[PDB]
RNA sequence: GGCUCAGGACAACGGUUGCACCCCCCGCGGCGGUCCUAGCCGGACACCGCUGGCAACCCGGCGCCAAGACGUGCGCGCAAGGGCGGGCGCCCGGGCGAGCAGCGUGACGCAGCGACGGCCCGCCCGGGCUUCCGGGGCAUCACCCGGUCGGCGCGGUCGCGGCGCGCCGAGGGCCCGACGCCUGGCGGAGAAUCAGGGUUCGACUCCGGAGAGCGGGCCUGCGAGACGGCCCGCAC
């Protein structure tokens, strides 16, 4: 048993979905501690070094991290491995580029670029209400938030939208059937649909059942459905509309592609 | 107690940067716990059809 | 050291399991405080540096606590004269050893100067117009440090003095 | 009427229960403040009992009863969490415990057959329930009570004395 | 981080639960009210100068001087713990499947922060234990256990618990193979072989566990019973 906290990371023992190369070496980007877990992350290096491609090494990423030349949630960050999640802003003044990420069809990471309209807040969701000290309510997000004296009709498992510039709330929607969500989880994660069904099992985990706009019906626990409005999307969501094809239609494109 | 000229730096003097540090820390720490009161006290406004449970300020 | 690790133990079925580790410090022990009452010396607390930074003082030597009469509602500071009934051992009472639970015998000056003029249980102020009133301890010295309690009213107070008249 | 009989019955134990000098100390529920006793009239409650879900039920005999038991689920300070399973009764010679006996079955792929396996489980018994040997009780996790025992039951249906022992996977 | 597989056979390990019995550095987000010279407090040591011991290793004595070091400390009441505060067959908000958190109030005690302001809370990684199922061979080993099995009470622990102690009772396991002995026994993901069903192996790449000549003990620290840290016995 080791003595202690874990400092590495071995690069066949990375997650999956980062589709990083067997031979690129022994070693991996450790993410550090910050708004999202490990599992549910990834560091910044990866998205500007094997991405957008603008450093080629670690040692460039360094340089342009230290000189502030990426922000974060409208706040520069100058730590590579700092990680970046789910429903957050990407801005490089530099060059104009924003993105928000979320994730695709397949079930990886992506940058969907916006516009200036949209970019002063972010969506988020609410997990845990409980009392702190002298007794005020407060509630905590999936990014790492905090926020003293919420309004009574906010409940779990509910979404927040939040201005960057302050967390203040401007509006809530609700968790109920008829909403468009987005799975973030498992087996089905980035597809885009609407609530059916609503089943619980006492003590245990809670399902819910949807049906994408095409037809398709799937199902997946409460632990990873995500609100992204009333019955229309509130952000700009990548070209696709959360349709997962079939390996037919994937393998035609490919063909096609190439 | 009461060529290159060499003496040593000071310490423990006041000088006006560290006179304005304290005096804006002070202000800081003013306006935080006004903005909270404040924050507190429109809550308290707020929720005029439920109940509430928090620590009583006493003195 | 003193360790609380069930390798060292049989299974359910009385054999032995045999031993794969050395010892770790998670399932550490340490010498009972053994609290004694006063009856150089006075109150002394030692403090304790535990796992995490916490701190935990246990107290070696103390004399005072605050008890209260839960009927009347009256809480004040009295001075504990010696302890009288421990259902574990009759040698923690001759030697005056203060834990958790042990029946102790405090002074009623507190009290009486301002009991005895008012409608109450009438043991309670037999016990007042006395010297003593019996209590109870309801801390746990060795992990606080204090040594806190509440005096006894009904059918545990008739069993405590069932139990020791005839001594 | 009925809540004045009920107090007389709880309010008369804990008078020769002080009287069975054979104990050695007073036992009593913590969450009842002792001195509610003397109150003449019936202006406070003098037992403590809770609701433990899952949609099982209080048994009537923890209400109307008179015993003390901190292990016990429904009158204690312990809390019913994680699996519920079911067995049969194995042994009831311990004071306030039992032996719970779990059928079930293992496949083994080679032969494409069963085998008919079973495994010993201890439990605690509130003086709520009676129970004799073959009957079957539900049991529930709790936390550590003692160096073999993580179980609580919480519900015994009965059975008969003569009934040929049946393997009974449940 | 790297090396190895000695030890250890209801253990480790693999899948699946829980902490309503737990602790947690960096980082992120919040919060920030402190009982009874404040244009800025006090004294030291290091290096260093003089003076010296001894083969080596090692250090001594005197002496002015620095702190985001040490000590005290200005300030709107606040740590830990403790007493009282719900129901009348069951069910039909801060939160729960689940009377759990918080608060008020009667008494104790002044812990932490503060000479360039952070005690505190949530999340994260990690750790500890814990439910269920699987988990080598010999019957020329058939009966075994005696803190072993349960109950009550205290202590100690981050914490539950025979974990330790006092008292009481007797109990628990076994041909669905206990207990004992052996193993040129680390485990798994996997490897070799080849109609199908299977047999043998699994030091070693990744995950987990254990150790640093044998056996024990301990300080610092959030975190080690650590050995490119210290102490002891033994063999060199
Ligand atoms: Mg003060
Ligand atoms: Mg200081
Ligand atoms: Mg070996
Ligand atoms: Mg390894
Ligand atoms: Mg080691
Ligand atoms: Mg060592
Ligand atoms: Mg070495
Ligand atoms: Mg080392």
């Amino acid at each position: 048993m080791a003595r202690g906290v874990r400092k590495h990371l071995k690069r066949l023992n990375a997650p999956k979905h980062w589709l990083l190369d067997k031979m690129g070496g022994i070693w991996a980007p450790r993410p550090t501690n910050g708004p999202h877990g490990l599992r549910e992350c990834i560091p910044l290096i990866l998205i500007l070094r094997n991405r957008l491609h603008y450093a080629n090494t670690y040692a460039e990423t360094s340089m342009i991290l230290q000189d502030k030349n990426v922000l974060i949630d409208g706040k520069p960050r100058t730590d590579p491995t700092f990680p970046v999640g789910f429903m957050d802003v990407f801005e490089i003044p530099k060059v104009h580029k924003t993105f928000r990420v979320l994730y695709d069809v397949k079930g990886r990471f992506t940058l969907v670029p916006i516009q200036s309209n949209e970019a002063g807040f972010k969506l988020c969701r609410v997990q845990k209400i409980f009392l702190g000290d002298k007794g005020m309510p407060y509630l905590s997000t999936h990014d790492a938030r905090t926020i003293r004296f919420p309004h009574p009709d906010i409940k779990t498992n509910d979404t927040i939208k939040i201005n960057l510039k302050t967390g203040k709330i401007d509006e809530w929607y609700k968790f109920d059937i008829g909403k468009i969500v987005m799975v973030t989880g498992g087996r089905n994660c980035g597809r885009i649909g609407t609530i059916q069904a609503i089943d619980k099992h006492m003590g245990s985990y809670t399902m819910i059942r949807m049906k994408d706009t095409e037809g398709t019906e799937f199902l997946t626990r409460l632990c990873n459905v995500f609100v992204i409005g009333n019955d229309s999307p509130a952000v700009a969501i990548p070209t696709t509309k959360g349709i997962r094809p079939d390996i037919i239609k994937n393998r035609e494109l490919r063909l096609r592609s190439i | 107690l009461f060529k290159k000229l060499k003496y040593p730096k000071v310490q423990r003097v006041v000088t006006d940067e560290k006179y304005a540090r304290k005096q804006r820390v002070i202000a800081e720490k003013k306006e935080i716990m006004r903005k909270s009161l404040q924050q507190l006290e429109e809550y308290k406004a707020l929720l005029s059809r439920m109940g509430k449970q928090h620590n009583i300020r006493i003195y | 050291g003193i360790t609380h690790d069930k390798m060292y133990k049989r299974s359910k079925t009385g054999a032995v399991q045999g031993k794969w580790h050395k010892k770790r410090k998670y399932n550490l022990g340490r010498q009972p405080a053994n609290t004694k009452l006063i009856v150089n010396e006075g109150q002394k607390i030692s403090t304790i540096r535990c796992r995490g930074g916490n701190i935990k003082r246990r107290a070696l030597r103390l004399s005072h606590g605050s008890f209260a009469w839960g009927s009347a509602d009256i809480s004040h500071k009295a001075r504990i004269l010696q302890v009288v009934y421990n259902s574990t051992s009759n040698e923690l009472v001759r030697t005056n050893t203060l834990v958790k639970g042990c029946v102790v015998q405090i002074d009623s000056a507190p009290f009486k100067s301002a009991l005895s003029n008012d409608t109450l249980d009438k043991e309670i102020l037999d016990q007042i117009r006395g010297d003593h009133i019996l209590a109870r301890i309801s801390s746990r010295p060795g992990q606080v440090g204090t040594a806190d309690g509440y005096i006894l009213e009904g059918p545990e107070l008739l069993f405590y003095q069932k139990k020791l008249a005839p001594k | 009427r009925r809540a004045l009989e009920r107090a007389e019955t709880l309010r008369k134990a804990a008078y020769e229960m002080a009287e069975n000098q054979h104990e050695r100390a007073y036992h009593k529920q913590s969450q009842i403040f002792q001195g509610r006793f003397l109150r003449k009239d019936n202006a406070r409650c003098l037992r403590f009992y809770k609701s433990i879900g899952m949609g099982y039920h209080t048994p009537i005999t923890a209400i109307n009863g008179t015993y003390i038991d901190k292990k016990c689920p429904f009158t204690g300070n312990v809390s019913i969490r994680g699996r519920i399973l079911r067995g049969v009764v194995h042994s009831a010679k311990m004071q306030r415990s039992i032996i719970v006996r779990r059928d079930y079955l293992h496949f083994v792929q080679k032969y494409k057959r069963y085998e008919r396996r079973h495994k010993h489980v201890a439990a605690h018994l509130s003086p709520c329930f009676r129970v004799k040997e073959g009957d079957i009780v539900t049991i529930g996790e709790c936390r550590p009570l003692s160096k073999t025992i993580r179980f609580n039951v919480i519900k015994v249906e009965p059975v008969s004395e003569a009934a040929k022992k049946r393997f009974s996977p449940f």
